[PDB]
């Protein structure tokens, strides 16, 4: 995340780390959905041009994190990968197009100060909050910069920008099933997810019950927090039939 | 998950963190 | 630059 702030305790509950067995790195964000689903990008697990292709073994989720680095003994949990399920139609050879992915854990998670799902939308939900101006937060332990790494969880808010601008902003081919969201250089303010980011989620609270939902996930983006650039996620709700019937199904 | 989305530190104490009100504000309708 | 995790979780 790149000119945003210290999370506060307890403030991204849901907040997942993936993290590799070996060598021991960052993999990227991800959200806990309940107590055995966690969501992220179908990128953070399958991406060949880059010779990525993760399997369960491979992987742990930890959950309930603040501390980048640290083992945070008594507070965070350590989960392993029953299943990976990664949508079908993820378009990885041109433009990241339905960049999503779910886990499904070994054993379920328990509850604490510190962890706790977040909502996924109905229509309802995504028709009233997914709108140009509306901003959502984003949340992660990747890059500071574009070009380190931070000591703990940062977060930053952001608002969505309009179809129009997403697209003229960039050369690639923009679907249905991504949004962007960032300030414009006229606004002033700065921030946006980058690498290490990934897979994590863009989340906004709800004014009409107060609950928070996960509208996006951290897709892409032509560097980081560069002016004129937006952040691209994935766009939750349109990808929801494919959640419901994976988790129905299995 | 019926209490997805209330945070025990924020939402369950009626607790508000330091940049939920941005947002807040920002959905105008 | 990781602490390690405890070997329970390999
Ligand atoms: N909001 C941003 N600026 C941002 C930038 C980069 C990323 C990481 N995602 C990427 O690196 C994706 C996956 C592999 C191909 N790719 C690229 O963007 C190309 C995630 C977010
Ligand atoms: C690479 O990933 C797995 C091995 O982990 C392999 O079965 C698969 O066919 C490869 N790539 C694709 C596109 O999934």
């Amino acid at each position: 995340i790149v000119e945003g702030s210290d999370a506060e305790i307890g403030m991204s509950p849901w907040q997942v780390m993936l993290f590799r067995k070996s060598p021991q790195e960052l993999l990227c964000g991800a959200s806990l959905i309940s107590d055995r689903w966690v969501l992220t990008a179908a990128h953070c697990l399958l991406y060949p041009p880059w010779d990525k292709n993760f399997t369960e073994n491979d992987l742990l989720v930890r959950i309930g994190k603040h501390s980048r680095t640290r083992y945070e003994r008594n507070i965070e949990k350590i989960s392993m990968l029953e299943k990976i399920y990664i949508h079908p139609r993820y378009n990885w050879r041109e433009n990241l197009d339905r960049d999503i992915a779910l886990m499904k854990l070994k054993k379920p998670v328990a509850f604490s100060d510190y962890i706790h799902p977040v909502c996924l939308p109905d229509r309802e939900t995504a028709a009233s909050l997914l709108q140009a101006g509306y901003k959502g937060r984003v949340t992660g332990w990747g890059n500071l910069k574009e070009t380190g790494q931070p000591s703990v969880l940062q977060v930053v808010n952001l608002p969505i920008v309009e179809r129009p601008v997403c697209k003229d902003s960039t050369r690639i081919r923009i679907t249905d099933n991504m949004f962007c969201a960032g300030y414009k250089p006229d606004e002033g303010k700065r921030g946006d997810a980058c690498e290490g980011d990934s897979g994590g989620p863009f989340v906004m609270k709800s004014p009409f019950n107060n609950r928070w939902y996960q509208m996006g996930i951290v897709s892409w983006g032509e560097g980081c927090d560069r002016d004129g650039k937006y952040g691209f996620y994935t766009h939750v709700f349109r990808l929801k039939k494919w959640i419901q019937k994976v988790i129905d199904q299995f | 998950e019926a209490d997805c989305g209330l945070r025990p530190l924020f939402e369950k104490k009626s607790l508000e963190d330091k940049t939920e009100r941005e947002l807040l504000e920002s959905y105008i309708d | 630059d990781f602490e390690e995790i405890p070997e329970e979780y390999l």
